[PDB]
């Protein structure tokens, strides 16, 4: 409700470049400046010989706030032998995962290709890259000896990143083992250290991976979405992954342990072919101390007053206690193909209540469809149902729908006046909006 | 109408060489092209299946490559009961063609 | 194996027919289409037409359409093909050739007829 | 109604004032011997060839039977694979060469949507639209099926379905189906938008636009009248019957083993099709609510939208609509699922 929307800040970018489909906050430790960071995957860079590879580019924060790309990459195509490139950038989707804690700026390229070790290819295998401060490593844990759809070749990772607070990254590759997914966690320290840049598969030695399962998993896309929290008191932030095919499509969200990666518990969608697993969020919504999960199912479709299946989009809602059971309760959307449940953004606590709250967007609803954005507060039993404030995008579509809150992010604040902010992705006609909170 | 060309028209070698046929195309046949043998007085035989896989009961020393446009058939050894006449064969739309044939 | 058997030589004045027979033997699956194919004296080998043995479908030439016809036989698996108005350009060796269903290549071929036309 | 032979009556005019009921019956009688335009949509995957050998007896088996049930019998013909863009298919040029010389089967390219033969009642246009076709695939399991079942039915003028005619379309795979966001995996992230788009009877947005959404498939199988039967052979049956709840006016029905109930499969589904009669109301006004209450001839009473089963013709299905009003502040229209012939109820 304190969100300012008669003067929010509007940033721009290259023209049908996908600017605003990844928005992160990019604060580093010790320079006390305050930037955001965009992805806009489809945006030519002056790399040889690569058309659209994607760029992430460093929205300042000023009144004459301009955007400058971080070159994570300069290079073209490296080869294997004369005449045979060793990979493929074009088109990559560099900037489709932009994801930030404090000095450090993860990147990911999805759609990367490359021709492997072994025989001539194109793998949609993925890579990432990580900019710890002045030094820009390589990292492409699915870019490995294992090349096939059969083994990781199709890992497609770097498709769903997040930071653990204990300086460990989550990647989450929905391609690996015929599309049963892949969780991967790895250290930083492991990344920027063992890094040869003449080394196509680097071994990591504390690697935490999931492995092979049987062939009832296959097409699951785990790791299609990822989340951090703490689920069993280790202190440690356990993995938490929106699996949204797994059994037999109704969808499952998988929580493994921050440790060792082993399975603390699931959970699961109850209509077919919702999505539940499209989108998972970790934040205390309700103050106890306990990490509380948040899934969205864009897809869901409810009976109507009449018995029509409206599709309009459901968030399953759980509150964790301390015996390991949680309650969950479930929040429907209002419009219907908007899209409720595609984007869980935590605000942290935005009205400076003490407890925290949660922007969950509609990227396809409104008046002609432009988005909408729907802020929930938090209570002591957990969430209200009710929204406290509507955002509508105020952008109209040219080619595209312009996808207002396909992306967004919270729980960081520019003005250092005390009231988190909040920065919506609207990458249809490539804007990035930031919103300010009011004092209260 | 997909028109096979076929060259060398005869190809005069030595039993024990090595030997390699090509077969161009029209246009693409992705490795829909057959490999036929005709012996004087005797049916075509056919020797690889789309372009590159062996019938059973013949000799590997007949082994095909290519894709597309532009195939070609290779005998590693040419023994003395090879020299016949070999035919490319479309199977990629009606009507089925051939080509004209490379003596041996 | 498939044998595929066919009927005798033939001679035959021009502006004439001609009817020669392939009995399917063996392991007929039903799946199966029997081709047809010429070769000339001297000269490659010439698409005839097609006829697949479940449905009676018929697929021809378009050089030779209108003149030929292929019919066939079910309890004796002996399907037949008749060229019309001969000429003294049709003087060949005609084959028959078998398929299965979806891969279109001659797997099995039997011996020649030998049609002679003039005088 | 005056004009329609199915549903009566086809246009009352109501006046509310709010805080009152108004009421009404409507009545839908079958007909006896449809015209039936029935189009098939193949899975053109390489473990489908048992199944395309199996269409060639439709203008056989198939079209004698139909004879007892229809006045007219139109056949159609497509296919589909999957999108083609990466990771679905194989983007590397000798994978895909040694993928096809692999089945020993003739292969083309793979593609989301061919519309191969419009709707005509020459059996030897079938016959000629089965030989004619090749093997296709992608790499992964899941199919491009909901993709192409949406160019099927809003392309009318390219399909060449008729409006007066039962309108089948039997969808025929042994996978499941790409749903509306597994699109993310090729950076397909602009969705479908509904509209027709065969630019030469190939689907000209596979690789831009994304798959539909159930509600998004199933809103233009029913403003387009479009009957789906689903012929699906392996284990995913069993999938495609429980999305059946979703999907209203739907039919699904299993190949067996060597295929050898297709020609009884279309025959079994067409008489459940006329068996059941359920209605929907498409309501586009503000503070109105329907209330539609199905009455059997059996004299079973269910809701609206459950409808009636076992309705043979000269059995008179009756709906006892209730319609009440909120608020004060244009028309609604009650169709039944599967029928040309709508009621147009104004306000
Ligand atoms: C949350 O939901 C997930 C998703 O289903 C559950 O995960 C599955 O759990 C089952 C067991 O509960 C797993 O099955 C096990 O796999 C083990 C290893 O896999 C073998 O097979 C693969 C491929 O075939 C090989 O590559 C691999 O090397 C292994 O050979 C097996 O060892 C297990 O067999 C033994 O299990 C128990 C042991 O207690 C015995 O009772 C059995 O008789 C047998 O000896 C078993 O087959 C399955 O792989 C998991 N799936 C995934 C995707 O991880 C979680 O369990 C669930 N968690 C909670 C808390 O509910
Ligand atoms: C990038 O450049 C290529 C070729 O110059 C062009 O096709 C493409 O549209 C460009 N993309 C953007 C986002 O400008
Ligand atoms: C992972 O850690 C948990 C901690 O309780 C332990 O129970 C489990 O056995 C460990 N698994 C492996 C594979 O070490
Ligand atoms: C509906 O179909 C019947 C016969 O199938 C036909 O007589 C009638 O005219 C059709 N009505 C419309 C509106 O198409
Ligand atoms: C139709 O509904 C009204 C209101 O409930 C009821 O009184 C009437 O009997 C119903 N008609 C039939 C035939 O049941």
């Amino acid at each position: 409700f304190n969100l300012d929307v008669d003067s929010p800040a509007e940033y721009s970018g290259p023209e049908g470049s996908y600017f605003g489909f990844a928005v992160d906050f990019f604060v580093p430790s010790a320079s006390s400046r305050m930037f955001l960071l965009v992805g806009a995957p489809k945006a030519n860079t002056t790399q040889p010989g690569i058309v659209e590879g994607g760029q992430v580019l460093k929205c300042d924060w000023s009144s004459t706030r301009r955007c400058q790309p971080i070159e994570f990459d300069a290079t073209g195509n490296r080869d294997y032998a004369k005449d045979d490139p060793l990979e493929f950038k074009s088109h990559q989707w560099f900037g489709a995962s932009v994801r930030s804690k404090q000095d450090k700026i993860l990147a990911c390229a999805p759609l990367y290709h490359w021709r492997t070790e072994m025989k001539q290819e194109r793998e949609p295998v993925g890579t990432c890259f990580l900019q710890d401060g002045t030094k820009t490593v390589e990292y492409a844990p699915c870019r490995s000896q294992d090349i096939d759809a059969d083994g990781q070749g199709f890992c497609q990772g770097g498709f769903s990143i997040d930071f653990t607070k204990a300086d460990r990254v989550l990647l989450g590759g929905p391609g690996s083992f015929y599309w049963q997914g892949q969780l991967i966690s790895d250290q930083v320290a492991e990344i920027v250290s063992k890094y040869d840049p003449n080394v196509y598969s680097i071994k990591y030695n504390n690697q935490l991976a999931t492995r092979t399962a049987q062939a009832i998993f296959d097409d699951s896309y785990l790791g299609y979405s990822v989340a951090v929290g703490d689920f069993n008191g280790d202190g440690i932030d356990d993995f938490v992954s929106g699996v949204p095919r797994a059994a037999r499509t109704l969808g499952m969200v998988y929580i493994y342990d921050g440790k060792n990666m082993s399975s603390l518990y699931n959970f699961t969608g109850e209509q077919m072919a919702a999505y539940f697993g499209f989108s998972v969020a970790a934040t205390d919504i309700n103050g106890d101390d306990y990490a509380d999960v948040f899934i969205g199912a864009p897809l869901f479709m409810d009976r109507g007053s009449d018995g029509k299946l409206q599709e309009v989009g459901q968030v399953s809602v759980s509150l964790q206690r301390a015996s390991g059971d949680f309650q969950t309760t479930k929040l429907n959307g209002f419009e219907v193909f908007a899209r409720f449940g595609s984007a869980i953004a935590p605000l942290g606590d935005l009205d400076q209540d003490g407890f925290n709250d949660i922007a969950i967007a509609a990227p396809y609803g409104g008046e002609d469809k432009k988005g909408i954005v729907y802020i929930f507060n938090g209570r002591s039993t957990g969430l209200n149902a009710v929204p406290s404030q509507i955002l509508e995008g105020q952008w109209a579509a040219r080619s595209m729908p312009p996808s207002f809150g396909y992306s967004m992010k919270g729980a960081t604040d520019i003005d250092k006046n005390g009231w988190p902010d909040l920065i919506v992705g609207a990458f249809g006609v490539d804007r990035a909006i930031l919103y300010r909170a009011r004092p209260v | 109408e997909i028109v096979l060309t076929q060259s060398p028209a005869t190809l005069s070698l030595s039993p024990g060489e090595r030997a390699t046929l090509s077969c161009r195309a029209s246009q693409n046949i992705i490795t829909n092209l057959h490999w036929y043998q005709q012996k004087p007085g005797q049916a075509p035989r056919l020797l690889i299946k789309y372009a590159s896989q062996s019938i059973s009961g013949i000799p590997a020393r007949f082994s095909g490559s290519g894709s597309g446009t532009d195939f070609t058939l290779t005998i590693s050894s040419l023994e003395p009961e090879d020299f016949a006449v070999y035919f490319c064969q479309q199977s990629d739309d009606w009507p089925l063609t051939f080509g004209q044939g490379t003596k041996l | 194996e498939v044998q595929l058997v066919q009927s005798g030589a033939e001679v035959k004045k021009p502006g004439a027919s001609v009817k020669v027979s392939c009995k399917a033997s063996g392991y007929t699956f039903t799946n199966y289409g029997i081709n047809w194919v010429r070769q000339a004296p001297g000269q490659g080998l010439e698409w005839m037409g097609y006829f697949y043995i479940g449905n009676g479908y018929t697929e021809y030439n378009e050089k030779f359409k209108g003149r030929v016809t292929m019919t066939s036989d079910t309890s004796t698996s002996t399907v037949y093909m008749e060229l019309s108005s001969l000429r003294s350009e049709d003087t060949a060796v005609y084959y028959c050739a078998l398929n299965y269903f979806g891969s279109r290549k001659f797997d099995y071929w039997g011996q020649g007829t030998t049609v002679t036309v003039s005088s | 109604n005056e004009i329609n032979t199915q549903v009566t009556p086809g246009e009352v005019s109501i006046q509310l004032r709010p805080g009152a009921e108004a009421n009404f019956m409507l009545k839908v009688h079958p007909l006896k011997k449809y015209p039936v335009d029935l189009y098939y949509l193949v899975d053109v995957s390489a473990s489908m060839h048992n199944n395309i050998e199996k269409l060639n007896s439709v203008g056989n088996d198939l079209s004698r039977k139909m004879a007892f049930f229809s006045r007219d019998f139109r056949l159609g013909f497509g296919s589909y694979v999957d999108k083609t863009v990466s990771p679905y298919i194989s983007i590397h040029p000798e994978r895909i060469h040694n993928q096809c010389s692999d089945y020993n089967l003739d292969c083309m390219p793979p593609h989301g949507y061919i519309h191969v033969l419009s709707l005509t009642e020459n059996i030897t246009e079938f016959e000629k639209a089965v030989h004619r076709q090749k093997i296709s695939g992608n790499i992964d399991t899941p199919e491009g099926g909901f993709d192409a079942m949406l160019q099927a039915a809003v392309c009318e003028s390219h399909i060449g379905w008729r409006k007066e005619a039962k309108r089948l379309l039997l969808v025929m795979t042994d996978q499941t189906s790409h749903l509306a966001l597994d699109s993310k995996l090729a950076g397909i992230v602009v969705p479908n938008d509904g509209n027709c788009h065969l630019k030469n009877n190939v689907y000209v947005k596979s690789t831009t636009m994304e798959h539909p959404s159930l509600g998004q498939l199933s809103e233009k199988l029913i403003d387009n009248n479009i009957n789906v039967i689903f012929a699906v052979q392996g284990k995913q049956f069993h999938w495609y019957k429980d999305l059946l709840p979703l999907l209203p006016g739907t039919i699904a029905g299993e190949i067996e083993s060597k295929a050898a109930n297709l020609n009884n499969l279309v025959v079994e589904a067409y008489q459940k099709l006329i068996s059941e009669v359920k209605v929907q109301v498409e309501n586009q006004v503000q503070g109105i609510y329907f209330n539609i209450t199905a009455i059997c001839p059996d004299g079973s009473r269910k809701p609206g939208m459950e409808g009636c089963r076992n309705v043979t013709s000269n059995d008179e299905v009756l709906f006892n609509v209730t319609v009440t009003m909120k608020k004060c502040d244009n028309y609604a229209i009650i169709k039944p699922i599967g029928f040309n012939e709508t009621a147009k109820i104004h306000i």
